[PDB]
RNA sequence: GCCGGACCGGCACCA
RNA sequence: ACAUAGCAUAUCAGAAGGCACACCCGGAGAACUGAAACAUCUUAGUACCCGGAGGAAGAGAAAGAAAAUCGAUUCCCUUA
RNA sequence: AUCCUGAGUACGACGGAGCACGUGAAAUUCCGUCGGAAUCUGGGAGGACCAUCUCCUAAGGCUAAAUACUCUCUAGUGACCGAUAGUGAACAGUACCGUGAGGGAAAGGUGAAAAGCACCCCGGAAGGGGAGUGAAAUAGAACCUGAAACCGUGUGCUUACAAGUAGUCAGAGCCCGUUAAUGGGUGAUGGCGUGCCUUUUGUAGAAUGAACCGGCGAGUUACGAUUUGAUGCAAGGUUAAGCAGUAAAUGUGGAGCCGUAGCGAAAGCGAGUCUGAAUAGGGCGUUUAGUAUUUGGUCGUAGACCCGAAACCAGGUGAU
RNA sequence: GAGGGUAGCGGAGAAAUUCCAAUCGAACCUGGAGAUAGCUGGUUCUCUCCGAAAUAGCUUUAGGGCUAGCCUCAAGUGAUGAUUAUUGGAGGUAGAGCACUGUUUGGACGAUUCAGACAAACUCCGAAUGCCAAUAAUUUAACUUGGGAGUCAGAACAUGGGUGAUAAGGUCCGUGUUCGAAAGGGAAACAGCCCAGACCACCAGCUAAGGUCCCAAAAU
RNA sequence: GACAAUGGUAGGAGAGCGUUCUAAGGGCGUUGAAGCAUGAUCGUAAGGACAUGUGGAGCGCUUAGAAGUGAGAAUGCCGGUGUGAGUAGCGAAAGACGGGUGAGAAUCCCGUCCACCGAUUGACUAAGGUUUCCAGAGGAAGGCUCGUCCGCUCUGGGUUAGU
RNA sequence: UAGGCCCAAGCGACUGUUUAUCAAAAACACAGGUCUCUGCUAAACCGUAAGGUGAUGUAUAGGGGCUGACGCCUGCCCGGUGCUGGAAGGUUAAGAGGAGUGGUUGAAGCUACGAAUCGAAGCCCCAGUAAACGGCGGUCCUAAGGUAGCGAAAUUCCUUGUCGGGUAAGUUCCGACCCGCACGAAAGGCGUAACGAUUUGGGCACUGUCUCAACGAGAGACUCGGUGAAAUCAUAGUACCUGUGAAGAUGCAGGUUACCCGCGACAGGACGGAAAGACCCCGUGGAGCUUUACUGUAGCCUGAUAUUGAAAUUUUCUAACCCGCACCACUUAUCGUGGUGGGAGACAGUGUCAGGCGGGCAGUUUGACUGGGGCGGUCGCCUCCUAAAAGGUAACGGAGGCGCUCAAAGGUUCCCUCAGAAUGGUUCAUUCAUAGAGUGUAAAGGCAUAAGGGAGCUUGACUGCGAGACCUACAAGUCGAGCAGGGUCGAAAGACGGACUUAGUGAUCCGGUGGUUCCGCAUG
C-alpha cells in the first residue's frame, strides 16, 4: 500500500501466459560426468543411483559446461550440441533415450 | 471575499551547465542544457534536438570564447 | 498459515538468478500516437523493479523465485 | 451505437 | 342405487417430550467487518433459527483417475 | 447379440445454485419452468466443440475400518492456578437486581490435640483483670502471618515579627551513641529553588490525569517469510505423514523440499540465452556454496500492545 | 375499576418525533463480539554508546500513509569526504546605466536634438558572494550493501524577499544560529537573545558574556 | 602508560539487576525457613548482605532452561481508609405534669389536663403484601436521638362455614 | 369560606386534544365544505397464504387528499408535471421464426452462432383536467401576467415609513395612507356574535411592585446534649502591588505588608465544583429524513408459455379450472368435504420466463485546498517574474498560454535578406538602415552560421538498436555519438530517426482490429 498512489503492481502491466505442457529436464554437466571411470555407461537411472541427479524432472539433459575428461557411453533423454561432440571427442558416445 | 486570477507556473526544466569547464568527460555526457544556443557547440562537441550542448568524444571540458558576444564548448582528448 | 502470495504481482514480474524482478513497462496499452517513435521502441525494453520498491513490496513475491 | 420519420423519437451503453 | 365418507366397538401400543443434543447430516441464512469510501466481491455458507439421527455421521464399490497404466470410500503427509 | 441390462430419464433452452473457479472459450453436478433421446452397430467421459483414440457403463439399493467430538465414567499426567489467582462458584447460578427474557456477587486458614478459658473480681449486659489449658492466647473463635494508608498515647530537639513546590547546600546550639563509620536525631540562621505524568512550537501552568494506600492491570503465542548469530554436514543438505518407543530421546521412513544453470511470454536453447536479418550492439546470466535445526530482530495471517464508541445484524423478552 | 387485544423492518398516536416499564429519529435482553475506531488515553527494572525529524514527491490527501531525505547496527570498499591556497569556468543578483521596451521633467529646433530622472517581469554594463571542477597544506571522513527505526504540527532571533499597511509575538519562501532534544553564567523574572555544551568528586586556579557604592562577588 | 571521548527527546545498539517455575550439583532450617519490622552496611545502577525483634515451616546458592517477569498515572478495576467535619441533615404538626418500672427514661406504661382530624387522621370491603397477627421474654444490630419499647430478636401460639 | 370590572386590537368559530418530566398555543381535532376512488370476493388496509378489518355495511354507503362554525365569496393560466381518456404511427423483451456464416469430418451428422418478419404494456403524440402539482412576468415575452377583498399586516427590508388619536413625554397600541423589499381568494380571501389559564394596548379599583424601607410571629441559621453524611481533594507552612511568563500568577522577579489558633458572616479569586463542549471544525465516524443522486427491491401492470379442451371465423360450446352462489348430507356447525342445480369458463387463478412502472421500502455515495467552515475561486501541462548572478525554492503572490497545427510549416541542395523613414511617381524606384522585421501559436531563451524568405528534387514524419549522460522517491520524462539494414538530396565533404527550442496530454485492468517459425488440457 502506498498511501493511495497507484500501487506499482497496478501501474504495470501483466505479462505472459504459463504453459501447461512445459517440460523441464534436470541437467548434468561434463563436470559431473567426471565422478565416473572410464568405460562405464551411463543412464538416468546410474544418475540417480549415484546422486548426481536427485530428482528427474521430465528427463536428463547433458550440458557442456566443464571438461569430461572420461570415455563414457552416456544414456540421456537430451544432449546439448557441445556436450554430444565433447562426449564423442573424448573417445565415448552418446545415445538419446 | 474575491479570487485571483493567477496561481499558475510550469515545472521547473533544471537547465544550465552540467560538467565544469576543465573536468573530464566520457562521450555523450551533456555539457549544458538550454532554450536556443546561448552556447554554441565547439571542438568535438555536439548540438541536440532540443539544444543540448554534448561531448562526441571522451575528454576535457572547454568554455571558451567565440567571437566578440558568444561563446561555445569544446572537449579536448586528454592524451 | 502460510502466507500468501500477491497474484497480481507475481502475473506481473520474473525473478532473475541474483534475486532481482524483471518487470514490465507502463505506458505500452495504447495512445501511441501521442509518442514519439523513439519512446515506444525504448518502451519495449524490459526493467528492473527498483532498490526503494522492493524494499516496499519483497514480502509479497517471497515464494515466487 | 440499433432502428422509424425530418436533426427529431424510442431502444441500447460494465475500459 | 350399490358403495363411499362418516359414526360406534374391540385389541394393540406405533408417535409425542428431553438432551453436552459437543461431534454429524439436511432446510433456511445475516450484519458489523475487509476492500483504507462502496455497490460486484469479502466477512461466509460463518452466527443465529428449524428438522433428523448415531456412537459416530457423511461417503463408498467407477457412465472414475488418467495417457504408463491404475483399480470402492474416507482420513493424514505432500503437491502448493 | 435372438432377448434383457434402471424414461418423462439422460439431454437441451431460460432463470438460479454448487463446483477454488464471479458466465467466462466453462467442461463437470444440482433445482424450478418448458421441451425431450438412443437401446451393444447402444450410451457417457477425457475442461467449449468436431473427428479419432482411450477409459468407463448413469438414470435401484446396502455396506464395517482408518476420521470427528467430551456433559460423562475409570486410571493417570503437568518447568498449569494457589483464594483480587484458578471455574461465576475451594464456603453459587445462591444472595441481590429486573414485570420478564436476563444479569449476577462477596465469602478459605485457632490449635498437634478442644485440651474452646473451672474458679475469683468490676460490670445489667457487652467487655475486661486475674487464675487456668496450651510450646505459644497480641493462637480466645471477627482466632496463622498481620504490610501500607488512616487513628491515637508518651516525648528528645524545635516553633507564636513570619511570605513558604517544603527540599537542597552551608551551619551554630541542644540531645544521643552506631553494621565504628572523617557517627545518629533535631535544628537558630544564610545561599539556591514554580511537583509528577501526558501532550505540545512552547506547560509552574489558570491544558490533561491522579483523595491516599494496597493488590490486579498492556508487544504474547501458533503457523509462514526474511535477516543475523550459532551448530552439523557439504555438491550436496534435509526428511513429512506414518510405524516402533515411556505422551520421551531416539530408530525407521527419501514421498517431498531447497541447492548443483540460466535465459525466454512461449516453443525451446543452454554457459549461455532473449532481442535482432546480424558473425553487431544491448538486457539478464556464467566465470561454486548450499542446506537443516535453532537464539535474536522485523514482517504477514490470526482481536495481535491494552482499555473505550455512536452504531449494524440475528434470535428472543416486554402493553402490570 | 376489573378482565382482555395490538410488539420493534413493529405497534399506538384529536399529530408533540408522541408513547410502548423513571433518557425512544426507532424499546429491552442475549448472541455475531475482543464489530470497527487513520481518534484520545495508557504501556511497569537499570546503566552504557550513538542520536534524529517536523522536509520533497504522490495520495478522496491534508493531525493518516508510502518512497526519498535525516538516525542506528553490521559487513565491505578505500581517497572517493571536509577546509583553505592557487587556477579555470558557468551565471546577470547588489549596484549602476538608459544602448532596447516601457515611464517621465524642462529646453531648442524643423519628429530630431540637448539636459536631467524611473523599472520584479528594462539592460550598453556588472560586483561581493555562492556554485562547479583541477593538483599543494591541514583534517577526517566518504561511499556501497544488508538488519532496525523514528520524523511528515515546528518556534524565536538575525538577514535576502513575497504578502499585509517598509502592521502583528502575522503569513509564505531563501540563508544562518539557538530552542525543540541543552543543563551552567548573563539579559530583574523570561524555551528561541549573549557567553558556553554538564562522565563523577574537591571548602584549588584562569577566563567568557556580563560586571566591580549597598542589596550582591569585584574599582566609591 | 599516554592520548582521546562520555548533555540528550523520538529512536537504533550493547551490557546487566531483580521476580516465579524447572533440571543438575551443592547447602541451610524448630539450636527457628519464608514473610514482616528496624538499623549508622555493601555495589557504578537496577539491587546484595549482616544483626536484632516478630514469625512458626519451609528456603537459599551455582550453572543452565522457561516465562502470567518488574506500575505512579489509563475520569483504570476491586478492597481498605481519609478529607470536607463534629459540619449539612435527623422527612409537614402541641404538648405539660404526676405516678410507675428500670442499671439507665424528654422518648416505655398508667393517670389528669391540654391540643389536632372529623366528606375524616373515623368505620368497612377489594387488590397487593404474606405471619407483619397474639402472649411471654429480650435489647447486639434495625428505629435518622433515646429506648426499659417496636411492624426488630427468642420461644410458644393463632385463621373452624351446606347458607 | 364565596366573581375584580371596563374599553379596544391580533389569532382561533365554539366544548374538546397535545410535547408523562422546560412549549397548552395562534398547533391538533371539530361540525361544515369540496375533490377523488369504490358496483361488492367493493375500493382501502393487515397478512407469504389461509384468514380478517371494511361490514353481518351496499353509492343518502365505505376509503383517501385538502379546507375548517357561520356570513359574503372563492378571479386568470392546461405551456410543464400528475391524473383521466384516445390512437395503434414509431420504439422495445421474452417467445415464434429460421435467410445465412463459421468449427469439425468430399459430404451428410454434430456443433457454435445467426439475419429478414411477427411479438404487449409503457414511452414518444393528441385531448381534457387547477377546492390536481403548480404558475399569476420582465414595445418584449409568456400558458397566463393578480379579480374581489385586504394591506408597514403573526407578512414591510429601509423603518421608530407618513399623518391622526391616546400620554407631560408612546421604537409598543389604535385609526388611516399605499411606496405590497416579499398579501390575495379551500397549503382559502375578507369579516364575524359567542367562547379563550391565548397574544397585545389603554383605563378604573387596589395595593410594600416602587419612592424607601420599618416592626412584629413562626421554621431554619446561631449555643448546648444525642446522632451524624456529601460533592471535592498532586503534596501544601496557600498575602498584596507592579512586572514576567503558554501573552489574565498564592507558588517566578523586585518591592510592600503581615505575631500563633479559633467562631459568626460575604462571595472578588482559586480561569471554583458539576457533565472527556451541545456551538464551531475535523473523521474517506454513525443515525433519522428527502429527492428528477446511484444501485436495488416489496408490489402493481403487460406479453409468452404450462395447467388447457372442443367447433366456426373475433364468435360459439362444455368437460378441465373458479364461485366470501343456492339447496342436501356428514351435523344441534355462516369452517370444511362431498352431492345436485345455477353462474362463469378454456378466460380467470397459479407456476416459469420476459418488458415496464416502482423513495412504498433498502444499501450506499454526495472530493480536496481554504489565514475557521460555508459561498466564491482552484485542481493536469507550458513560459516569465518573485528566485537572493549554478541548480532548486512557497503563498487563495504578479502575468499569460495549452488539451493543437503542417503533406509542407518535414528532409536536402541551391539562391536570397528584413521593419521603418525620407525623397519622386495616379504598389513602383533611390539612400540611410545589426535587425528596431520575420520566426504557425503564449512567454522566455535563440536565430541575418540565418533557425527568417524563395526555388528544384524528395518522404529520414525510416527498420533494428544504442556507448554515455541529464532529470528523478517510484512510475515516468529528456539528450545522445556511433553500429547495421535500406533510402533521399548533393558534383562532393556531407546532411536527414519530423517542425528554432521548451506545452498540444492519461497508468493499469478490460474490450476491438491486423499480424504471428509461440501455447493450446488424450491426439489432430
Ligand atoms: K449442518
Ligand atoms: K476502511
Ligand atoms: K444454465
Ligand atoms: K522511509
Ligand atoms: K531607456
Ligand atoms: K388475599
Ligand atoms: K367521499
Ligand atoms: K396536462
Ligand atoms: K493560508
Ligand atoms: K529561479
Ligand atoms: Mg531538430
Ligand atoms: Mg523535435
Ligand atoms: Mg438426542
Ligand atoms: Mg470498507
Ligand atoms: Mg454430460
Ligand atoms: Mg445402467
Ligand atoms: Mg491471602
Ligand atoms: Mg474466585
Ligand atoms: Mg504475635
Ligand atoms: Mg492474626
Ligand atoms: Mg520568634
Ligand atoms: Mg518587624
Ligand atoms: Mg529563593
Ligand atoms: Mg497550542
Ligand atoms: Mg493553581
Ligand atoms: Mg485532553
Ligand atoms: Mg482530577
Ligand atoms: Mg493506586
Ligand atoms: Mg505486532
Ligand atoms: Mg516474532
Ligand atoms: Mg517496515
Ligand atoms: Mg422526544
Ligand atoms: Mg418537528
Ligand atoms: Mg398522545
Ligand atoms: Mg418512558
Ligand atoms: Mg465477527
Ligand atoms: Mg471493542
Ligand atoms: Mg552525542
Ligand atoms: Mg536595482
Ligand atoms: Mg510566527
Ligand atoms: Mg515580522
Ligand atoms: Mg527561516
Ligand atoms: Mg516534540
Ligand atoms: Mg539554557
Ligand atoms: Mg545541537
Ligand atoms: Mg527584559
Ligand atoms: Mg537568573
Ligand atoms: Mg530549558
Ligand atoms: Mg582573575
Ligand atoms: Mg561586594
Ligand atoms: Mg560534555
Ligand atoms: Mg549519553
Ligand atoms: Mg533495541
Ligand atoms: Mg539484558
Ligand atoms: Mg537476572
Ligand atoms: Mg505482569
Ligand atoms: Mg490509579
Ligand atoms: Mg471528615
Ligand atoms: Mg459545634
Ligand atoms: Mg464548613
Ligand atoms: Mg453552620
Ligand atoms: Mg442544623
Ligand atoms: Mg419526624
Ligand atoms: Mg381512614
Ligand atoms: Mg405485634
Ligand atoms: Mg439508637
Ligand atoms: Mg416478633
Ligand atoms: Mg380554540
Ligand atoms: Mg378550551
Ligand atoms: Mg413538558
Ligand atoms: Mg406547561
Ligand atoms: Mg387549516
Ligand atoms: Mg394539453
Ligand atoms: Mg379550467
Ligand atoms: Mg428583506
Ligand atoms: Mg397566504
Ligand atoms: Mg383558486
Ligand atoms: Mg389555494
Ligand atoms: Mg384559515
Ligand atoms: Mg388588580
Ligand atoms: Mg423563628
Ligand atoms: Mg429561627
Ligand atoms: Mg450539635
Ligand atoms: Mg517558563
Ligand atoms: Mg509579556
Ligand atoms: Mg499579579
Ligand atoms: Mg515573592
Ligand atoms: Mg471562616
Ligand atoms: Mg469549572
Ligand atoms: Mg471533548
Ligand atoms: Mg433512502
Ligand atoms: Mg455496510
Ligand atoms: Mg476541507
Ligand atoms: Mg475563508
Ligand atoms: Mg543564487
Ligand atoms: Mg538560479
Ligand atoms: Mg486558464
Ligand atoms: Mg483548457
Ligand atoms: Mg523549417
Ligand atoms: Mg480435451
Ligand atoms: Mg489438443
Amino acid at each position: 500500500f502506498e498511501g493511495g498512489q497507484l500501487p506499482l503492481f497496478r501501474r504495470l502491466p501483466k505479462r505472459g501466459f504459463t504453459n501447461i505442457n512445459r517440460k523441464e529436464y534436470a541437467i548434468v554437466n561434463l563436470d559431473q560426468l567426471n565422478k565416473f571411470e572410464d568405460g562405464t555407461e551411463v543412464t538416468p537411472a546410474l544418475l540417480v543411483e549415484s546422486g548426481v541427479v536427485k530428482n528427474e524432472k521430465s528427463g536428463i539433459k547433458i550440458l557442456g559446461n566443464g571438461s569430461l575428461d572420461k570415455k563414457l557411453t552416456v544414456k540421456a533423454h537430451k544432449f546439448s550440441a557441445s556436450a554430444a561432440e565433447a562426449i564423442d571427442a573424448k573417445g565415448g558416445a552418446h545415445e538419446v533415450i | 471575499v474575491s479570487s485571483t486570477k493567477n496561481g499558475r507556473d510550469s515545472e521547473s526544466k533544471r537547465l544550465g551547465a552540467k560538467r565544469a569547464d576543465g573536468q573530464f568527460v566520457t562521450g555523450g555526457s551533456i555539457l549544458y542544457r538550454q532554450r536556443g544556443t546561448k552556447i554554441y557547440p565547439g571542438e568535438n562537441v555536439g548540438r541536440g534536438g532540443d539544444d543540448t550542448l554534448f561531448a562526441k568524444i571522451d575528454g576535457v571540458v572547454k568554455f571558451e570564447r567565440k567571437g566578440r558576444d558568444k561563446k561555445q564548448v569544446s572537449v579536448y582528448a586528454v592524451a | 498459515p502460510k502466507m500468501k502470495t500477491h497474484r497480481g504481482a507475481a502475473k506481473r514480474v520474473k525473478r532473475t538468478a541474483s534475486g532481482q524482478l524483471k518487470r514490465s513497462r507502463a505506458f505500452t496499452s495504447h495512445l501511441f500516437a501521442n509518442k514519439s517513435t523513439k519512446q515506444k521502441r525504448q518502451l519495449r525494453k524490459a526493467r528492473l523493479v527498483s532498490k526503494s520498491d522492493m524494499k516496499r513490496v519483497k514480502q509479497l513475491l517471497a515464494y515466487k523465485k
